[PDB]
């Protein structure tokens, strides 16, 4: 098999900036290289074939260059939408084989996240258990610390948490921590709270409701 | 248009996986048909191809494994996989291949088909709101959601209010407990002037149980 080393794997730029990313195959493929672009959650999309001949409806802001063994995607003036997994392919012979992706993620400025408690719902409860959800919305980078406290007692190993992919538009990103507790553990305690650590917050953000009330 | 259709589905190990690729907008006699797939947080891998003449190439390593057919009246390819085990379990795409054998552009791809190899049995979400409260209220905007919780296999689509609320929706990515069911949050933020008079309703479908859940979210 045709091996395709792609490079960086993951990479970091501003909005305007030019980015490159480099792929080699490890034998002759002539311009049988094809670059893609994927969206997470999505179909990849045919961005460059031929090694240089750009899809049409593809933005002027995409080139590829190269022939023979060493290709190279160029982006210049990046757009906060161009966040995406890319993908190089070979095509000169079977079986075909992609490097290994080259993820590209957005920079822009710091933004703390408006922070969200949900208590569990009555209809949770009476199937006897019981989800308490922390939001975290719109900031960066991704990087935060939520901890959960019931009755000011630090919590472990009983919360998971989720994050979105870049918004396409403004570049954040959204968090969800769930704190899953017994019905009866809920019910025993009263004051839950979620307290949140972020580069945009100053001091901790602490999200808290008694249980009834 | 030019579309290549493939659902989700439930394979148990060591049976086999028969997908679907339904074309239309060009002739599957003028044009190759490929099969590419993707582990979740892995790279793309390429499976098999049939060509416009009815030529067909497999990946080596798989190849005692897959077989393709074609039906042109019915502008389908089918891509049968045998003894599947759970590390078969990723998206699956056919696409595509505009051009001829030698030189072709992989332009047009179907929206891919997660297949979950696990002998876990199928299990429908259970769907509780996060009402907006004081508590999820920052200023003028006030914060709700769905919470889809128990579910197997993925995935599950989520919208609101049928399409229409769109803008400051998030889904997150569903997460898989130690249970070996899948949970995921679905949350949106609005005026909290709104909250009195607007219906909030999330719409969740979970294909493979064939399970539709609408659930609105009244306010606190």
């Amino acid at each position: 098999d045709i091996q395709m080393t792609q490079s960086p794997s993951s990479l970091s730029a501003s909005v305007g900036d030019r980015v490159t990313i480099t792929c080699r195959a490890s034998q002759e493929i002539s311009g049988y290289l094809t670059w893609l672009q994927q969206k997470p959650g999505k179909a990849p999309k045919l961005l460059i074939y031929a090694a240089s001949t750009l899809d049409s409806g593809v933005p002027s802001r995409f080139s590829g260059s190269g022939s023979g063994t060493d290709f190279t995607l160029t982006i210049s003036s990046l757009q906060p939408e161009d966040f995406a997994t890319y993908y190089c392919l070979q095509y000169t012979n079977y079986p075909l084989t992609f490097g290994q992706g080259t993820k590209l993620e957005i920079k822009r400025t710091v933004a703390a996240p408006s922070v969200f408690i949900f208590p569990p719902s009555d209809e949770q409860l009476k199937s006897g258990t019981a989800s308490v959800v922390c939001l975290l919305n719109n900031f960066y980078p991704r990087e935060a610390k939520v901890q959960w406290k019931v009755d000011n007692a630090l919590q472990s190993g009983n919360s998971q948490e989720s994050v979105t992919e870049q918004d396409s538009k403004d570049s954040t990103y959204s968090l969800s921590s769930t704190l899953t507790l017994s019905k009866a553990d809920y019910e025993k305690h009263k004051v839950y709270a979620c307290e949140v650590t972020h580069q945009g917050l100053s001091s901790p953000v602490t999200k808290s409701f008694n249980r009834g009330e | 248009q030019v579309t290549l259709k493939e659902g989700p589905v439930l394979v148990k190990p060591t049976e086999t996986l028969t997908l679907t690729c339904t074309v239309s907008g060009f002739s599957l006699t003028s044009y190759g048909v490929h099969w590419i797939r993707q582990p979740p947080g892995k790279a793309l891998e390429w499976l098999a191809v049939i060509w416009a003449g009815g030529s067909i190439s497999y990946s080596t390593s798989l190849m005692s494994r897959l077989t393709i057919s074609k039906d042109t009246s019915k502008s389908q390819v089918v891509l049968t996989m045998t003894n599947m085990d759970p590390v078969d379990t990723a998206t699956y795409y056919c696409a595509r291949a505009y051009g001829d054998y030698v030189h072709y552009a992989m332009d047009y791809w179907g929206q891919g088909t997660l297949v979950t190899v696990s002998s876990a049995s199928t299990k429908g979400p259970s769907v509780f709101p996060l009402a907006p409260s004081s508590k999820s209220t920052s200023g003028g905007t006030a914060a709700l959601g769905c919470l889809v919780k128990d579910y197997f296999p993925e995935p599950v689509t989520v919208s609101w209010n049928s399409g229409a609320l769109t803008s400051g929706v998030h889904t997150f990515p569903a997460v898989l407990q130690s249970s070996g069911l899948y949970s995921l949050s679905s949350v949106v933020t609005v005026p909290s002037s709104s909250l009195g008079t607007q219906t909030y309703i999330c719409n969740v479908n979970h294909k493979p149980s064939n399970t539709k859940v609408d659930k609105k979210v009244e306010p606190k």
